[PDB]
């Protein structure tokens, strides 16, 4: 509420939300905010019958219901804006599925169903997740992606930066029955995404989020790669460049493997380094264990591949389900590569 | 034939020789000699190859590529070497 409505008005509402917090004044706040309004209404001699003792009350009545209900009071404009943005995000989502040589099966609004090749699937998720949040690189059609604002020829339109977006990738044989591949995709996520928790960074604390997970599956192998790691997914324009930040960590890693700069044995040796990287809670020590695990089974002597170091300790859990997920992020990065590489042989 | 050339030779110690096997718990000599599988002294082919390869690389500074093919590259070994050494068996010792 305070950040919305900027200008001379903000300091007025800044004081209205002040006189609420612990079951406060109960209309005895005018005093603090009447001064705000009445010393303002004389800035123009047109006040018809503005009963300031009621005006500041109705405003105090408004925010009260907002904070009591714990939810934004929904109006048509709130819907029409979310709805239209949902249709503009649909446009950019179709260019991405075409850019990655995929085939759209349906894409209406928030949902999407496509068939990508196993090659362009990781970087699709990377761009699609960020493009949904408005952040993005080069224009796709006649619209650009400007840090949470799709822009069509100088016309800026809002996107949905806060809304999480989960993904579900089934790597399937072309001969697998399409009935059970689509069923799994709706019973791998829609009841598997409902149970997956990871350790998110919330206001300095470390809470347990559950959404926005990008599950991968290849005939038994399953992987979960969180896309946010920060619970209010975007709270500032600097929050965009680390959405899906684990994906390019897998993308860069996958890149260095096929160029022979790192052996594929990297995925098979991590098991012994894992218990130390798990038990180690001092980040200066883990940034050396993964530096060692990388260079040991590396095939050259000039590969300096880093891990963002905010990925040390995620501990993805799952509540009593027929899905076995490794309970740490770096292990899920290894399984994601085995799944991507399993679907190329 | 499996091997193009097969060149056996003898290694004559001009001075005293010491190819180390590193210290070990059960030795009782701090720096012992490389031993055989039945006790006698020997020169592991890894010692032979590395010593001879390092020699050739500076004695024939223009035949690098010819040595690197037969004895294996050092920077980015994209393939296997073509030449093999065998562990030097003790032939005769001065008594």
């Amino acid at each position: 509420l305070v950040n919305a409505g900027s200008g001379s008005i903000v300091d007025y509402v800044k004081t209205v939300l002040k006189c609420i917090r612990e079951n406060l004044n109960k209309c005895s706040c005018a005093e603090k905010i009447y001064s705000n309004e009445v010393a303002k209404v004389m800035f123009r001699v047109n006040v018809e019958k503005a009963n300031v003792e009621e005006e500041v009350k109705n405003s105090l009545e408004y925010f009260e219901t907002i904070l009591n209900e714990g939810r934004i009071i929904v109006t048509p404009a709130w819907h029409v804006s979310i709805s239209s943005a949902l249709n503009r995000g649909l446009l950019v989502e179709l260019e991405l599925v075409n850019k990655h040589k995929g085939f759209v099966i349906y894409a209406g609004g928030d949902d999407l169903l496509a068939m990508l090749p196993v090659d362009e699937v990781l970087d699709f998720i990377k761009e699609s997740r960020r493009a949904f949040a408005g952040f993005g690189t080069e224009k796709l059609g006649n619209m650009c992606l400007e840090n949470g604002f799709v822009r069509i020829n100088n016309a800026y339109y809002p996107s949905l930066p806060i809304v999480g977006r989960s993904y579900s990738v089934i790597i399937a044989h072309y001969a697998d029955p399409l009935f059970f591949v689509i069923n799994d995709s709706y019973n791998l996520l829609e009841e598997g995404k409902e149970i997956i928790r990871y350790r998110v960074m919330y206001n300095g604390e470390y809470k347990d989020a559950k959404k926005d997970v990008a599950i991968f599956r290849y005939q038994g192998l399953t992987s979960v790669i969180p896309l946010s790691l920060k619970r209010p997914i975007v709270s500032s324009v600097s929050d965009f460049n680390e959405i899906a930040s684990i994906i390019d960590v897998i993308l860069e890693l996958k890149k260095r493997i096929d160029e022979g700069r790192i052996s594929v044995s990297l995925l098979y040796d991590y098991e012994k380094y894992k218990h130390l990287i798990v038990a180690s809670d001092e980040k200066y020590l883990t940034e050396f264990l993964v530096k060692d695990w990388i260079k040991r089974n590396s095939l050259r002597k000039h590969v300096e591949f880093t891990i963002d170091e905010k990925l040390y300790g995620v501990r993805l859990t799952i509540e009593n389900y027929p899905i076995k997920i490794p309970n740490d992020l770096i292990s899920n990065i290894v399984y994601t590569l085995r799944i991507i590489y399993g679907g190329e042989k | 034939p499996y091997y193009a050339f097969a060149e056996p030779f003898f290694i004559h110690a001009i001075t005293h020789l010491h190819v180390g096997s590193g210290s070990s718990v059960e030795e009782e000599i701090d720096l012992p000699f490389q031993r055989d599988e039945l006790g006698y002294p020997t020169i592991y082919a890894s010692s032979l190859k590395g010593a001879i390869k390092s020699f050739l690389l500076k004695e024939f500074p223009d035949k690098r590529d010819v040595i690197y093919k037969v004895l294996g590259e050092d920077e980015n070994p994209e393939e296997a070497s073509l030449g093999t050494f065998l562990d030097a068996i003790l032939f005769a010792i001065p008594s």
